[PDB]
């Protein structure tokens, strides 16, 4: 019999692997601060890592990757990809993004040169401001750096998405989220299925002060926006009817328009950052869910905005998914008395 | 380094005679005192327990007390009499009657002087004296009475010495008088204050172990000491033979009592053996040694926590075996053991088996449901002191109704320490 | 990366490699702190003996 | 030539000590009766070797050494060994009672007694002293002589000899060969008193040691005897470039020079490679690049912990055997590719190298065999508070209940001393945090 301990009360898919796993009958839970524990599901924040993996007589794993924050909190994941030979600043698939620090190391100055640029040639210049609720969509960067000092945290600033490719009828925006799972080993594990997050208006490509046809948040629209669950059930359009829209409308497939540069894309950021968070020689094992947001373009191309660590699913797939995390991240280490996942590997 | 043993009464001198018998054939000396062993680790550290003297002999540092010569006589003429040095014991003749009173306070005091006496002359002869072991009854009369008499003395004369009791807990199953828990209560208040670390020895449990598992339809005192000797074997072996952990009775009071009064232990042995041939594997050894039929104190273990363990295994086994054991054991009930005490439990082996045992285990447990054994004794004093019953013959010899009144409260004290930490 | 200050000898040699440049209490308060503590247990040894006296 | 005295305080000093000076022997072709046939200069000299030996008359090569323990079980045992007549009596110094796993019985109770009978014995062996140059003081953190009476003669020696250099070996404990329950509160009560009196410390964790053992030699439930022997192999790795001929790390002060630039942060990351059993049949032989890439496996460091979360002030690599600059290079540049190495602003990416070209010796009929290469990578990482980390938390554990703080009280110590010194830890534990984050 393995034991286990629940250290992040607050989180949907642990919550129901913990339930997935006192169910087997072979898994015990116990109390948070027992250190003779099999398995941590850790909170989020200032997870010990350094007390894993010292109890004798114990193979201990955890359900995150330490130094995965560099990919999941966004001015870090920026720095990543523009530092990084694997990725490159000459990557083909993530905005032009920029890290800027409030008023009270910095980009700005390198900002200037490129959004002067973009409005002396005449191009689409609005430009995106975030961090890690508070966000501004501008044509001009007076705008932008003057909102960033407002608030007090680092932000990245980015180029804008203008010509989004957008669903028919209703004209409308979405994100595409992947769930991907990497286990102890490092095997890559994507999820079979995703979700679109859309909008319930109509793309107003006018004012920019308006957030109901520009972020897909599914928060931001069961409150504030008009028609919530018009054309899909909780604003959730799932692959097998967007393949179909996609071969309907489009004559292709998701997996040839789409999920390919996604496949792509996962691995490559995953494979590079391998070597600085892999526990293949460790004393404790990690695996760690993911969730990768992904922004597809006009032309069929695919783009990734955030990679989320600490993700949830959607309430139709957290049975599956949740059983697969057991399935290929936990008894494989810890075995009891037609896969969901599609392997990446090249 | 050198320990001075002291039994005292009946139960002690019976018990303690019983102790001396089965390590004197442990470290290989017969009844004259003259070594005839064959291995080293025999000799290595014999002097912890035993005096050299002339021609190369071996004197047990025991002292033994009683106030009526019967139980003195009889180890005399007992297998082992005549090992031990005869200006060692200290006898009165008028017996003490079960009652502390005359023990403590009465016929006791008369006698305590000459014992402190040979206490002196056995302690001048060390050369650096760790501290004492006494065996004594605490329903008896000279044994619960004169031996925390005793104690206390010891205390006022070596103060930074340990003070260590094996003490046999009175049951109605195994009963001599119905001032039995009286007695009981008024040394555990002594012991309590004054001892380092005490053995909890329950005759309630001995009784149904001889009964429920060795299967022993009429258990005597014998049949009880037989166990009581092989516990005493078993915790005292990391104190008698070298070791990894060179273990001593400071040491051992350090390392077992996070808090000064919580010193009373449980002791378990396993196998259980009556007085077999298959031999007994690790993985049982270990679960055994753990099983509440296994231990000498009546409680249920998983009736309260652990606060500390220690874990002795006897014979030629495979010390990996032991370490994976002990780690699944824990490992696999990590409820039972508090978790504000990190690796509360530790293990030595011993090569050198007891007799008649390829193996064996024995366990030392400091546990909350210890208290379980207090409330017992508790119930049955009040049962009878609400109604002042049999206390003449405690007045009579000068004591007061107050005295009772003060050790109830604080073995009650005690037990409400105990429920302290079961839910901390 | 460069190779700087290299000394060699029959026994050995030793050198250095660069891949980047950068971006008490006195005798008198001891022992009074150690006679503290012998104080502060002959304390508790007078308390002990007194109540053994009682 | 500036001469090292080493002291080995409580039993894990103490039989460490018996490790490093029969490993020294081997090396140095110094038989166990003290002669060394090679030492043409008879009854003196300034040779390298003299740092850790003086010499008699009579052509005996004599350890600068001190060996102390509270009581006399196990430096007897260095008084009836083979090695006896290296050591002159009043060099082992044993005491009658130990102190229990007790800090406060060692430094409070016991050491006061016997702390200027030692200190008289040091400076019977600094008075054959040209120009001491300090001290090499091994011993536990757990035990209750090696964490009390060690920061006790700590303390002294700052004041005594206050402007010489005091390097640590120190067992930091775990649980597989644990003695006592009580580890965790002697551990942070004796890095509390020492952290001013130590220039820098080498941590040495037991369950490494026991882990490497485990792994890499196919013992099963390794001995103290194991243990010692590979971790007197590490020991001299590092003194090697104080008892050979080199220009790097000559004297103790260029340990701190350079492996401990901000004072307090003193405790080095040690990794060694390659550890290969003796019952290997078929073994083959490790190259430069081999070795030095397995200085960065966490499986041979000696502390469990993980620089790659952290952040680099310092690094050097002792090599001994067929080892030549080049490889050296090739083997670091291809590292530096393949791994997260990276260093605080302030200090330059970069790595002092020494080489040895005698391979490392090995006790015949040990569990260790010889390789024609081997390297010891010392390296300031903040990784290395890890450790602090898990301690303190277990310290955390205990004292939240007060739990055996009587028995520390009921010694002289006052209950404040507890607090103050996790006080200081958790100060400690945050210098690291700011340096590396
Ligand atoms: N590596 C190694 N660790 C040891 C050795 N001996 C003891 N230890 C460790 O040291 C700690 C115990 O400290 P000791 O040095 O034995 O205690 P002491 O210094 O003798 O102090 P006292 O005996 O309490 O008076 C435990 O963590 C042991 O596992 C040894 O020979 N090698
Ligand atoms: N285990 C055990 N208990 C005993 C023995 N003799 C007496 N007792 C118990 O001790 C108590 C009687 O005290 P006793 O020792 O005879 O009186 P004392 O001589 O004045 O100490 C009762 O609870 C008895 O059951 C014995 O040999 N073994
Ligand atoms: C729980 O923590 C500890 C408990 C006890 C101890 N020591 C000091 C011991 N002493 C003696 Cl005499 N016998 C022992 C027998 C054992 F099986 C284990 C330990 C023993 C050390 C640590
Ligand atoms: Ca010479
Ligand atoms: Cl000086
Ligand atoms: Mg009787
Ligand atoms: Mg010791």
């Amino acid at each position: 019999m393995y034991t286990f301990v629940v250290r992040d009360e607050n989180s949907s898919v642990y919550a129901e692997v913990s339930r997935l796993l006192l169910a087997t009958g072979q898994w015990k839970r116990l109390r948070k601060d027992n250190p003779r524990f099999n398995l941590m599901l850790g909170e989020r924040n200032r997870l010990p890592f350094g007390r894993l993996g010292h109890e004798p007589g114990l193979v201990q794993l955890v359900n995150y990757y330490r130094g995965a924050d560099k990919l999941c909190r966004k001015a870090s994941l920026v720095k990543l990809i523009k530092t990084s030979p694997e990725l490159s600043e000459s990557c083909t698939w993530f905005p032009e993004s920029y890290v800027i620090y409030p008023t009270n190391t910095d980009e700005r100055e390198v900002f200037l040169a490129a959004y002067n640029r973009r409005r002396e040639g005449r191009e689409g210049n609005v430009w995106i401001a975030k961090s890690s609720e508070g966000i501004l969509i501008s044509s001009e960067a007076s705008e932008l750096l003057d909102f960033i000092d407002e608030q007090g945290q680092v932000h990245v600033i980015q180029k804008y998405l203008e010509k989004p490719l957008l669903l028919e009828p209703g004209h409308r925006k979405f994100d595409i989220r992947s769930w991907v799972l990497v286990d102890h080993l490092y095997n890559i594990y994507l999820y079979r299925e995703g979700v679109l997050r859309t909008s319930s208006e109509p793309y107003n490509s006018a004012n920019f002060q308006d957030k109901t046809c520009h972020l897909t948040n599914h928060c931001i629209q069961k409150e504030y926006s008009k028609n919530y669950g018009r054309y899909e059930e909780g604003n959730e359009m799932f692959f097998e009817e967007f393949n179909q829209y996609l071969m309907d409308a489009l004559n292709t497939t998701l997996e040839n328009s789409i999920l390919l540069q996604i496949k792509h894309i996962i691995r490559s950021c995953l494979m590079c950052i391998e070597p600085a968070i892999s526990t293949k020689h460790l004393h404790y094992q990690s695996f760690q869910l993911f969730g990768f947001d992904f922004m597809v373009d006009e032309e069929l191309k695919v783009w990734l905005i955030e990679v989320n660590g600490a993700p949830a699913c959607a309430q139709k797939l957290y049975a599956e998914l949740c059983q697969g995390i057991v399935d290929v991240a936990i008894s494989s280490v810890f075995p009891l008395a037609t896969s969901i996942f599609i392997k990446l590997h090249h | 380094r050198e320990i001075v043993h002291i039994q005292a009464g009946q139960c002690g001198n019976q018990i303690g005679a019983k102790f001396w018998e089965v390590i004197s054939d442990e470290h290989g000396i017969d009844p004259t005192g003259s070594y005839h062993g064959d291995s080293d680790l025999q000799l290595e550290r014999i002097n912890v327990y035993y005096n050299e003297a002339t021609g190369n002999k071996y004197v047990p540092r025991a002292i033994l007390v009683d106030l009526e010569p019967g139980t003195m006589d009889s180890v005399r003429s007992g297998p082992f009499g005549q090992i031990f040095r005869p200006d060692n014991f200290v006898f009165g003749q008028s017996g003490a009657g079960n009652n502390w009173a005359k023990g403590h306070y009465t016929e006791g005091a008369e006698l305590v002087d000459s014992v402190l006496d040979v206490v002196r002359k056995e302690s001048e002869s060390c050369d650096c004296l760790q501290g004492f072991q006494l065996t004594h009854s605490l329903g008896g009369g000279t044994g619960s009475g004169m031996g925390t008499l005793l104690i206390s003395k010891i205390r006022e004369e070596y103060p930074d010495r340990i003070m260590n009791t094996f003490s046999v807990m009175p049951s109605p199953k195994v009963s001599d008088t119905v001032v039995e828990p009286y007695n009981a209560t008024l040394s555990v208040h002594q012991l309590v204050e004054n001892t380092d670390e005490t053995y909890c020895i329950d005759n309630e449990a001995l009784y149904d172990i001889c009964f429920r598992t060795l299967k022993l339809t009429t258990p005597t005192y014998g049949d009880l000491n037989h166990l009581v000797s092989a516990t005493m074997s078993g915790v005292t072996t990391c104190l008698r033979f070298p070791g990894q952990l060179n273990a001593d009775l400071r040491k051992l009071a350090v390392n077992m009592v996070p808090f000064p009064r919580l010193h009373f232990f449980m002791p378990g042995f396993a196998p259980l053996t009556s007085r077999q041939y298959r031999a007994l594997t690790v993985p049982e050894l270990t679960q055994q040694m753990f099983d509440s039929k296994n231990m000498m104190a009546a409680c249920d273990p998983r009736h309260g926590r652990y606060l500390t363990v220690a874990a002795i295994f006897r014979g030629r086994m495979s010390m990996k075996e032991v370490d994976e054991q002990m780690l699944n054991v824990q490992n696999k009930n990590s409820s039972y053991f508090v978790e504000w005490i990190p690796n509360n439990v530790k293990t030595a082996v011993c090569d050198i088996p007891p007799r008649g045992l390829k193996m064996s285990a024995t366990f030392i447990g400091n546990s909350t449901a210890i208290q379980e054994l207090f409330k017992r004794i508790s119930e049955q004093f009040t049962a009878m002191f609400r109604r002042k019953a049999f206390l003449h013959w405690y007045t009579g010899e000068g004591m007061d109704e107050m005295e009772f009144t003060e050790a109830e409260s604080n073995m009650n004290d005690l037990v409400s320490e105990y429920q302290q930490y079961q839910d901390a | 990366m460069e190779v700087i200050e290299l000394n060699k000898c029959t026994s050995g040699q030793s050198f250095e490699v660069i891949l980047k440049p950068p971006s008490d209490p006195s005798l008198e308060e001891i022992q009074k702190k150690l006679e503290a503590a012998e104080e502060r247990r002959k304390y508790q040894e007078a308390e002990l003996l007194k109540h053994l006296a009682e | 030539m500036r001469e090292c005295i080493s002291i080995h305080v409580g039993q894990a000093g103490v039989q460490i000590g018996n490790a490093c000076w029969e490993l020294y022997c081997l090396e140095h072709g110094i038989q166990p009766d003290g002669q060394m046939p090679s030492d043409k200069t008879i009854g003196g000299g300034d040779d390298s070797f003299n740092t850790f030996f003086s010499e008699t008359g009579a052509g005996k090569h004599v350890p600068r050494a001190v060996f102390v323990d509270l009581e006399p079980t196990v430096i007897d045992e260095v008084r009836t060994g083979t090695y006896r007549q290296l050591f002159h009596p009043e060099q082992l110094i044993t005491g009658k009672e130990d102190a229990a796993n007790n800090y406060a019985r060692g430094h409070y109770t016991i050491g006061k007694e016997i702390i200027d009978l030692v200190l008289d014995r040091i400076r019977k062996l600094a008075d054959q002293c040209t120009g001491l140059q300090g001290f090499l003081v091994f011993h536990s953190f757990g035990g209750g002589t090696g964490s009390g009476f060690t920061s006790l003669l700590m303390e002294r020696l700052s004041v005594d000899y206050g402007k010489k250099s005091k390097l640590e070996f120190s067992i930091y404990p775990a649980p597989q060969v644990s003695t006592a329950v009580v580890e965790p509160y002697n551990s942070i009560l004796t890095t509390h008193t020492t952290l001013e009196h130590s220039d820098c410390a080498f941590m040495v964790d037991n369950e490494a040691i026991y882990d490497i053992c485990r792994r890499n030699l196919d013992i099963e439930r390794p001995t103290y005897t194991n243990l010692n022997r590979l971790i007197s192999q590490i020991v001299s790795s590092i003194t090697a470039s104080l008892r050979f001929d080199g220009a790097l790390n000559v004297d103790l002060t260029e340990f701190q020079t350079n492996l401990v630039p901000y004072p307090r942060i003193h405790f080095p990351l040690a990794t060694y490679a390659p550890v290969i059993s003796a019952e290997k049949a078929y073994h083959e032989q490790l190259s430069v690049a081999e070795i030095t890439n397995a200085c960065f496996e966490p499986a041979n460091q000696m502390v469990k912990c993980d620089p790659r979360h952290g952040k680099y002030m310092a690094c050097c690599l002792l090599y001994r055997g067929d080892v030549v600059p080049k490889d050296v290079n090739a083997a670091i540049a291809t590292i530096k590719t393949k791994r997260s190495i990276q260093f605080v602003d302030w200090c330059p990416t970069g790595f002092k190298v020494g080489i040895n070209y005698q391979p490392p010796t090995v006790v015949p009929g040990g569990d260790l065999a010889k390789v024609q290469r081997a390297v010891c990578m010392l390296s300031n990482t903040t990784a290395i508070a890890e450790a602090w980390a898990r301690l303190d938390h277990k310290f955390d554990l205990m004292y939240a209940k007060r739990a055996f703080v009587h028995w520390y009280v009921g010694e002289g110590m006052e209950e404040g001393e507890f607090s103050e010194a996790r006080e200081d830890m958790a100060a400690l534990e945050k210098d690291y945090e700011e340096v590396g984050v």
